[PDB]
């Protein structure tokens, strides 16, 4: 653990950044799946 | 008479809206800014 | 913009690019003496579990009595079912 | 966790390196994918409505991060 301490600063930074990019990358897909329902559910509601 | 086909056209475009977000998301132009073709990611030409 | 150079990640790239890295922790074990078998089972995740309950160990140290450690006075006897 | 199981923490640094590099293309690739749709579609709106030509030019202007 100590011998690895040289990378203690720039591993969590990329772990969150990668998830953030993954979040938006997948949130858009999860976002898109919602519209398919909205393209019919919302039309029904209107 | 003609407005009956307008609603069909309006709904036809509504169906096409969800199809647009279903294509430009998992695909995309393989830019060389990050040489993504080298590794795990998939491939889809422009 | 190149985020690798913007956030000063190029140095990490030059240190941890494609190279020979052991899949295990055998890059530090050989420096140590004795035959060490990699304890990577589930029972070895204690240290992770030890951090959720700090109160198990009070602030500074547990009570200690050096005189009571006389049990470490050991005779000269053999030891089966144990290899050096 | 990698240390506890005797895994390869250094490989994770490489994994993160491949993780950031590949996913940097995702954010940019998506952006470029949806930026060209912005540029071309706005150009298409400009070729259909003559009386609202100036407005479409504003859509592209507000579609940038100024």
């Amino acid at each position: 653990l100590v011998k690895w301490a040289n990378n203690a600063g720039k591993v969590e930074k990329c772990a969150m950044i990668s998830s953030f990019l993954d979040q938006q990358a997948i949130l858009f897909v999860d976002t898109a799946d919602r519209l398919a329902s909205l393209a019919r559910d919302a039309l029904v509601h209107a | 008479d003609r407005l009956t086909q307008l609603q069909d056209a309006v709904n036809s475009l509504a169906d096409q809206f969800c199809n647009a977000i279903g294509v430009l998301q998992q695909c995309g132009p393989p830019a060389s800014f990050n040489n993504i073709q080298t590794a795990i990611n998939k491939d889809q030409p422009a | 913009t190149n985020l690798i150079t913007h956030y000063n990640l190029e140095q990490a790239y030059n240190k941890f690019c494609g190279k020979k890295v052991k899949e295990k922790l055998s890059n530090f074990l050989p420096d140590l003496p004795g035959m060490i078998d990699l304890p990577g089972s589930h029972d070895n995740s204690s240290l992770r579990s030890l951090i959720e309950k700090p109160p198990i160990l009070s602030s500074s140290f547990n009570p200690i009595t050096g005189t009571m450690l006389a049990g470490f006075r050991l005779h000269t006897g053999p030891l089966p079912e144990q290899c050096r | 966790e990698y240390i506890d199981q005797g895994r390869n923490p250094q490989l994770y640094t490489k994994e993160c390196l491949e993780r950031a590099l590949a996913k940097n293309e995702q954010v940019k690739g998506k952006i470029d994918t949806m930026k060209k749709f912005k540029s071309l579609l706005i150009q298409e709106l400009s070729k259909v409505f003559p009386e609202d030509m100036a407005k479409y030019r504003s859509i592209r202007g507000e579609d940038h991060p100024p």
